[PDB]
Formats: structure tokens, C-alpha cells, sequence
DNA sequence: ATCGGATGTATATATCTGACACGTGCCTGGAGACTAGGGAGTAATCCCCTTGGCGGTTAAAACGCGGGGGACAGCGCGTACGTGCGTTTAAGCGGTGCTAGAGCTGTCTACGACCAATTGAGCGGCCTCGGCACCGGGATTCTCGA
DNA sequence: TCGAGAATCCCGGTGCCGAGGCCGCTCAATTGGTCGTAGACAGCTCTAGCACCGCTTAAACGCACGTACGCGCTGTCCCCCGCGTTTTAACCGCCAAGGGGATTACTCCCTAGTCTCCAGGCACGTGTCAGATATATACATCCGAT
């Protein structure tokens, strides 16, 4: 089993992120609020990702499914073969 | 086994009327939720009073309903 | 024996996409210079957008086109970045700029 | 000794992480943060191993326009450092 | 097995507007899906636009609508002007 | 003895909720006048089940009435 | 002669259904089980819907139906206000709020 | 000529958990437009979802992780539970 | 004479709105105001009468979408009054 | 043309939004607005309904146009 | 505004390695020629719905005036964040084993398309009456200047 | 504070048009057979996903110091809201004319389906040079003492 893993998004990832999103000063408070928002953000496409394995009666998820769930919801990647 | 007793006057204060002290309590008003009798209710209305008991709330003949157990 | 993509003067195949669509489940019938129209607009959109990632790619002393040409050539252009609203590309990047007001 | 101002090395910073396309997080980590995220929903799966590659791709250019979203909003209110207030009024307004 | 691409046809364009430019193989596959996508989109759409007329063929004249209802501005009017053409072209031989 | 302890277990079924057996009764439906606890309707509301467990006739939200005692 | 919808103790029409399915270009043949799966779930959303529309229709003293009845009754259920998060209804108005900030002090 | 609408089974279901209660013009408008939607929204994920698995029929299967798909919280699984109970009691002839 | 004071009247016109249901444009102006705008991209067309009623349902619905978006980017800044530069904001956020 | 738009047709909008003070710029730039999106759909619904030969804009082009740009709507058939 | 010291950045020169570009056989999908039948183009009509014009009411729009409340600029202060250094942790890389499961192949059977004959469900027309819009009455709550 | 002015309030009438029910008549859904292909199942191959070990060494971590910035307060003034008066044109009812939308025959030609034939593109193998890494050097840039 795994728990405690979240915490592996820390201090420097995030505000590597945030200068190239291009932000100058950023309070002590914002990690907290994007480890939420990642986690809140993966799950919906994990979910769809896991429906469609499922259905094809497989047991490995391929990265077919991770494309079709994210264009699923307007978000299409392109270069992974979709 | 007065701790026995004890639980056992005070959930008869909890489910017998207060003021009749003799019917279970089966009659509750909207305005404030507080649970009486049937057989108090009509005569207070009869009264002509419209004060609550406990939280002195102004209520009417359409604010009385009936409950189960 | 010429294929029909010789005698329309096109570099697309003419009778893939006539296969293509036939078996997509579209319609019950498909004409017959339907397919020669779609390969024309197809080849015109991916020639429109190499031109562009070459000219990105030789401003940078290179001879090949890896995805970051490619995303600068797309985000540059505003009828070209309305096609692509919703997509994102692979090792893409972002395109430079900064807030004027940050500056000192 | 030397010192620079607060200020200019992460003006410096922006220019230099604008530049390069490369993948900011970790790797391991963000593989066992998935494997955990999944494990609640059917047991012992198994992940191909471009299937993480893109999810990590996907997941990271997100955030990196939630932030851009961010920035004006905070500009907005006549500052230059954002907080969580920003984030939720951009996430309200988005539809989110 | 085989499986099919555009990849020739793409490198066969690419040789017409830059001689001696080359490219990745990454960069391949992004076109490749590129196209899908177009291709895709442009069908979904004329199917349905020919099914609200109680119509059942698909003809050069759907596809012209749905290409002037999908791509903005001058973008369509040089996509329009390029596929006629062919088309007459095509009906000539 | 046990007619106390009887009389005490009738008294203990009548005081709590019927539904969850831990919480006082304080939620009271206007449709059928029957009396559970206020933890059982919010997640018996939410999961699209709107409809009374003893009388089964249908209510609403607004249809929960807060009591005391 | 029995109809399907009988058989299937349903109230919506099974061989329309069966036939909008066949004549609309999706497969190119569809099973014998699909159609009563589906005329169910549409059975189950419409009665879903229409009885929070009569509970809001009530509690105004009205005894019939309106455009606005439907649309408080979407805009307060959580779930069915996500599944039309994108659908304007005519004739259907606002949830009446007011900011805390704007109240007089 | 005639005309296809889902009003006579709209109110027969309203005359089952509302029974004294009408409904106007409108309202029954917008309830038939909405019914059209769902219909087609859930059918055509259905098609996409067939064509992945390199299929040609669609049966009671696709329909069940479209709904899935589709539905969000509790109203997929009260759906999911109400078609599978019609299901099998239509076999059962 | 009698007055009000600036503010309670209009806290008593949002709730007279907001409890209403018709539309809130003259019809005749906005029907000519469609039938010149359509002149551009074809001359002498003709519009059936239940068309211009749905353009218009479909208009106030978007601006009065906006507008309630545009109060939050007010309230951000901390104002009350509500200014051109918030519009603004709020359309980029969406994404015109 | 777009003056028909009157200031109190505007104020009653806002108000409806759930707005308390308003500046007096605003109404020259929610013209503006307006127009714009007005133009984004009479083109779609004039598309669609050249492509069927015909010459009047029904009222199902309309729903059409707006379907295709992301926002339905409902009550005025299909 | 001035320059000087120190630091991070751009430019020209080896070398060297793996991925891009080209040549080969072989199928399997695309081109040629022919037949049959239904989908769509064309002509005629007829009646519904769109446009255009007139006159009266009166509700809404336009304009001016007065004043008070909110927007905006300037100051002062104290805490939270950026920068730099020394120490601690685990990511990254390589190499080796083992096996579960994805992918392909061959048979065979139940299931869905297609056709012909019947008849009851559902649609278009036609009344009719009652739910809803408009009008005053006597029961409890707004609000702002003293 | 508490009284005056504008806004509730429950409840017995009056009138109208659209929602609800009934009837006649098609034509779409139901029954009953027949047949051929899709897909379910058993078997086998081999590949790539999971697990372990050992060694750099790059990056995360914790601490201290100073300062730029967020936040609260005060003052001014100007512009937006309320209210009364006058001018406009929207709205409603009525009439009249004709354009084009929708339906119905009739025919012809365009596309699906079949068979035969063979050239293009896909998997596989091989060579070599474009770009990555390392390095010395010149140059722009930032901050401090003046
Ligand atoms: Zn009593
Ligand atoms: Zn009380
Ligand atoms: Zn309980
Ligand atoms: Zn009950």
C-alpha cells in the first residue's frame, strides 16, 4: 500500500512552475492550495482513463486511454500516437 | 440501582408532556419546535393565549401539528 | 494506370481517404469528387505550417524541425492559433514574454 | 562580500525557465503519486510505461496557465505577489 | 501487422517549400495526429450538415459548407479557392 | 430486575433515532409526522432517496422541521 | 399482438427506440438488448426531473407547470445543474442572491 | 403530414408521481427538446466507443459504460441499477 | 419633501429583477438592429418571426452572464463600482 | 442601429446581474460587446441556411448556429 | 550621473555517437471494365405567412439640478519573503532475472438482417369548462429624521 | 430612542382562452421463417512490465539577516444617484398584396457491387554526419563608493 505521497510535489517544483509561468513574488501559502488543485485535477482523468481499461477487458492502462479521456473533456494532446 | 432510576425519570421527563405531566408528548408547533400533548394544546388555545411555554413565540391554530413516537 | 491523385495533380492519396470514408459510418452513399476536395484542403493545411516551422527553425542556425519549431510556429500566427485553441503539444514550451510592470 | 537586490535573480530565473521545454517535477515521485491516485479505483493495475509520460505532459501545462491566469488577477488588485485569493477567483471565473 | 500514416506524404510536401530543411522523428508524429484531427473534424461535421437536409450522399458541395463553417477567416477563403480547382482539374482528364 | 430494565429499553428505543441508534430524534417530516435524527436525513437526502422509510409517501427538503426534546 | 415496452414493464416506446438507433448511422447493426437499456435511463432522468418541477410548482400555489418551475428546479440540485452546466431554458430567469459585501451596514 | 414528439409519454409519466397536476405548451416543449439530447449525447459516445475496440455491433454493454461516462455522482449508478432491472426482466419471457 | 438615500433604491430594483422573467430590451429597435446587421453577408433576406425572438433570448442571457462575472473582479479590487477595465478582465480570463 | 440599445435597457441588465453602482463608461463598451457576438452567429445562421437554397432564416438554423458555438438552447424545437 | 570590480552570458574550436535517410521484396489494397436500380433534379401549383401602411394611447425615454458618498493619492510601520551557505537525502543510471499478460490463429454456433401479411397505437381536428389574471379588504413589518 | 409615510394581507367575486378529453383513420410496429457472418473460446508465443542491487552527486533542506512591500489611516473633491417635467415613439388593432415554402409526378444517370490484375508502400537492413558536450575567451550587466 502507499500513503503520503503528495508531498512529493515540493517547495522548488512548484515555484520552477511559477517562473515559467511567469510570476515575480509568491506567498507562503500557495503550495498547499496547488497540491489541492493537482490532486482535485488528475483523479477526473484517472477515473475515465481506468472506465476505459475496464471495458476493453484488459489489465494494463496504455497511454490510448490516458489520450481518449483527456480529449474526452476538450483537453487533446498531440505526439503520443492519438 | 439509582444510576438505573435515574436514566429512567429523566427520559420520562424527555417523553412525557411537561405541563400535563401525564401524556406522552404527541403535539408540536412550527414557529419554535417545542413538543407538548394533544390534550394540553386545545385547552391553552382555548385560553385565548398565543405565547409559547418555553420561548414566549406568538403562534395561531394553522402552527399545531401532530407527530408519532 | 494512373491513380486518380496524378490526374487531380495533388501529393495526398485520393483513394485511402475515399476508403476512409467510406467505412467511417458518415452516410449511407459518398460522391465521387468528395474525396479529391478533402485531400485538396488537407494537403494545403500541412504545407501552410511547414513553411512557417522552417523559417523558425533556420532563425536558430538548425536544419531540422523538433516540436518547440513547430509550437513558435502556431503560436505565432492569430488565424493560425484560433484552429488550435484547445490543444497542447508535446515538449512544446511556452512562448516568451514578461508583465511590463514586473520590469524594474 | 556580494549580494544582489531582491529581485533580479528571479528576474533572471523567469528568462532562463521561459527558454528551455523540459519537465520541472521530479519523476519517481510523480509516478507513485499516480500509482496511489489509481489504486482506489480497481486493485493491483498496471501502468504501460508511456502512459505516466503522458500524464505528466499533461499535467503540467495546467498548472503553468492557472498560474498565468493567476498573475493578472493579482495585478488586477494593484499587487505583484499572488495569493490564494487569486487562484479561486480564476478557477471561479474559468468554470471550474 | 501494419499500420498506416501519413508520413511519406508529409515528407514528400515538406521537400517542395524548404529543399534541404529535414525532420525529427517526434516532430513526425505531431503532424500525423495533426492531420487525423483536421480530417476528423471535417467529417463529423459535413456528415450532420447533410443529414439535417434529409439528404444520404455525401458531396463536394457538404465538405465546401463545412469548411467555411470550421476555419476562420482568410484561412477558409484560401482553402476554398484551393480545393475547387483541384476538383475541375480532376474533372477535365 | 428486569421490568425496569425492560421499561428503561422501551425508553431507550423511543429516545434515540431509529435509523442510525446513536443520535437524539430532532428531525421531524410534515408530510407523515414521524420524528428520525438530522445526521440519517441529510445523507438519505443525498442520495436521491426522498421518500419516508416507515409511511413511504415522497417529501422535499423544506419538508424537515428542527424539534427539541 | 404485446408490446415490448409491456414485456419490459417500461413507459417509454421500445421499437422507436430500436428504430431511431438503427436509421441514424452509428453501427452497423445494434443488438437486441440496447434499446431497453436505454428507454429506461431516459424514463428514469425525465421522472427524476419532473417531480423536483411539481415540488417547486407547489410550494408557489400553482397547480400547472412553467418554464421557471423547471429551471429553479434544475439550478438547485448539484448533479443535475453539472449535467446542464452549458443549456440556456426560455423564459426561465435567475436564482435570486445578493453579494454580503453590497448589504447595507 | 405527422409529426414525432415525446409529449404523450412525458405526461404519462408526469400522471405517475404527480397525480393531480398539468403542465403548459412550453414546459412541455422544452422537456421534449430535452429528452433529444440526452438521447443523442448517450448514443453517440456509444458509436466512438464501439469503433475503438474494432467492433461493428453496439448492444446493452456499450450503453452501460456510456452511462458511466456520462452521468456524474449518484445519478449514474441509480441509472446503471434502473436499466439493468428492466433488462433482465425482458429476458425473462 | 421626502428623499432616499443613495443606495436603498437600488437594492430594491435587484430584487424586483431578479424575481421577473420577461426580457428587458424593446423589441422593435433590437429587430432592427439584427435585420442591418445581417445585410452585410447577404442582401435581401427575409427572417421568420420566432428567429429574431430566439436571438434575442440568446442575447440577454450572455450579458447578463457577464455582467454578474464582472461584479467579482469589482469586489476583488475593492470597489463597489464597476468600470470598464474589469470587463475586460473577465473576458480574457474566459477566453475571447 | 446599435443607439437603440438605450442606458436604461443597459441599467436593467445589470441590475437583473445583481450590480449596485455604475460607472459611466460602460454602456458604450457593452455596445460593443454586443455587437460582436451578434456578428459571430448571423454568419453561422446565414450559412446554413444558404446551403439549403433557401431564402428565409428559419428558426432552427438559429438553434443550429448556437449549438455549434457551445451553448444550446432549449424551448424553441429540436 | 560617474566609473570600476565582479559575475553571468555569448562565441569559436575538437570529437564523436546514435538517429535519420536511402535501398530491397513482397504482398495486399487500389485501378479497369460492366451491370442494375433507386436517389435526386426538374416542372407545376397553391396556399400560408411575410412585409408594408395607418391612427390613438400612453408608457418609457431624455434633460436638468442638487448633494453626499465613494474613489484615489499620500504616509508610516512592521512582518513576511528573497538571497546565500553548509549539511543531508534520495533521485538517477547501469545491469540482471522472472513471469504475467498482450497478441495472434483456428473452429464453430447462436444471433441479427431481410422479407411478407396484419392490425391496433398514435396523430390531426373539434369542443368545453375551469385555472389563472385583475379588485378591493383588514392582519403584521419596511424606513429615516429627530 | 419612536412616530409618520409608504408597503403588507388575508379572502369573496368576475371573466376568458388554452389545456384536456373524445373520435376517425392510416401505417408503423409485431409474428413468423431463413441464412450467413461476427464473435466467443481454447491454445500458444514472446515481450515488456516489475523487482532488486550498488554507486555517484545533484538537489532538497534548514538557518540567519535585511529590506522592500502589504495594509491601515486620513483628507479632498467630483461624479453618480434621486426626483420632477417634457418630448417620443413603441405597442396594438386593422387591412391588403404577393413571394416562396412545401408537396406531388416523372425520369435518368450515378453509385454500389463483382471480378481480375499488379504496382505502391511497409517492414527490414545499413552507413555517416548534425548536434551534444567540453573549453578558452570576450563582453554585457549589476551594484557600490563618489
Ligand atoms: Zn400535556
Ligand atoms: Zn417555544
Ligand atoms: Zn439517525
Ligand atoms: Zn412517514
Amino acid at each position: 500500500v502507499l500513503r503520503d505521497n503528495i508531498q512529493g510535489i515540493t517547495k522548488p517544483a512548484i515555484r520552477r512552475l511559477a517562473r515559467r509561468g511567469g510570476v515575480k513574488r509568491i506567498s507562503g501559502l500557495i503550495y498547499e492550495e496547488t497540491r489541492g488543485v493537482l490532486k482535485v485535477f488528475l483523479e477526473n482523468v484517472i477515473r475515465d482513463a481506468v472506465t476505459y481499461t475496464e471495458h476493453a477487458k484488459r489489465k494494463t492502462v496504455t497511454a490510448m486511454d490516458v489520450v481518449y479521456a483527456l480529449k474526452r473533456q476538450g483537453r487533446t494532446l498531440y505526439g503520443f500516437g492519438g | 440501582d439509582e444510576a438505573l432510576v435515574e436514566e429512567l425519570a429523566n427520559f420520562r421527563t424527555l417523553v412525557y408532556c411537561s405541563l400535563c405531566s401525564k401524556n406522552w408528548k404527541n403535539m408540536a408547533i412550527k414557529t419554535c419546535g417545542h413538543v407538548f400533548c394533544e390534550n394540553c394544546c386545545k385547552e391553552r388555545l382555548a385560553a385565548r393565549m398565543r405565547k409559547c411555554p418555553t420561548c414566549n413565540k406568538a403562534f395561531s391554530s394553522n402552527d399545531l401539528l401532530t407527530v408519532h413516537l | 494506370a494512373k491513380t486518380r491523385s496524378s490526374r487531380a495533380g495533388l501529393q495526398f492519396p485520393v483513394g485511402r481517404v475515399h476508403r476512409l470514408l467510406r467505412k467511417g459510418n458518415y452516410a449511407e452513399r459518398v460522391g465521387a469528387g468528395a474525396p479529391v476536395y478533402l485531400a485538396a484542403v488537407l494537403e494545403y493545411l500541412t504545407a501552410e505550417i511547414l513553411e512557417l516551422a522552417g523559417n523558425a527553425a533556420r532563425d536558430n542556425k538548425k536544419t531540422r524541425i523538433i516540436p518547440r519549431h513547430l509550437q513558435l510556429a502556431v503560436r505565432n500566427d492569430e488565424e493560425l492559433n484560433k484552429l488550435l485553441g484547445r490543444v497542447t503539444i508535446a515538449q512544446g514550451g511556452v512562448l516568451p514574454n514578461i508583465q511590463s510592470v514586473l520590469l524594474p | 562580500p556580494h549580494r544582489y537586490r531582491p529581485g533580479t535573480v528571479a528576474l533572471r530565473e523567469i528568462r532562463r525557465y521561459q527558454k528551455s521545454t523540459e519537465l520541472l517535477i521530479r519523476k519517481l515521485p510523480f509516478q507513485r503519486l499516480v500509482r496511489e491516485i489509481a489504486q482506489d479505483f480497481k486493485t493491483d493495475l498496471r501502468f504501460q510505461s508511456s502512459a505516466v509520460m503522458a500524464l505528466q505532459e499533461a499535467s503540467e501545462a495546467y498548472l503553468v496557465a492557472l498560474f498565468e491566469d493567476t498573475n493578472l488577477c493579482a495585478i488586477h488588485a494593484k499587487r505583484v505577489t499572488i495569493m490564494p485569493k487569486d487562484i479561486q477567483l480564476a478557477r471561479r471565473i474559468r468554470g471550474e | 501487422t501494419r499500420k498506416e500514416s501519413y508520413a511519406i506524404y508529409v515528407y514528400k510536401v515538406l521537400k517542395q517549400v524548404h529543399p534541404d530543411t529535414g525532420i525529427s522523428s517526434k516532430a513526425m508524429s505531431i503532424m500525423n495526429s495533426f492531420v487525423n484531427d483536421v480530417f476528423e473534424r471535417i467529417a463529423g461535421e459535413a456528415s450532420r450538415l447533410a443529414h439535417y437536409n434529409k439528404r444520404s450522399t455525401i458531396t463536394s458541395r457538404e465538405i465546401q459548407t463545412a469548411v467555411r463553417l470550421l476555419l476562420p477567416g482568410e484561412l477558409a477563403k484560401h482553402a476554398v479557392s484551393e480545393g475547387t480547382k483541384a476538383v475541375t482539374k480532376y474533372t477535365s482528364a
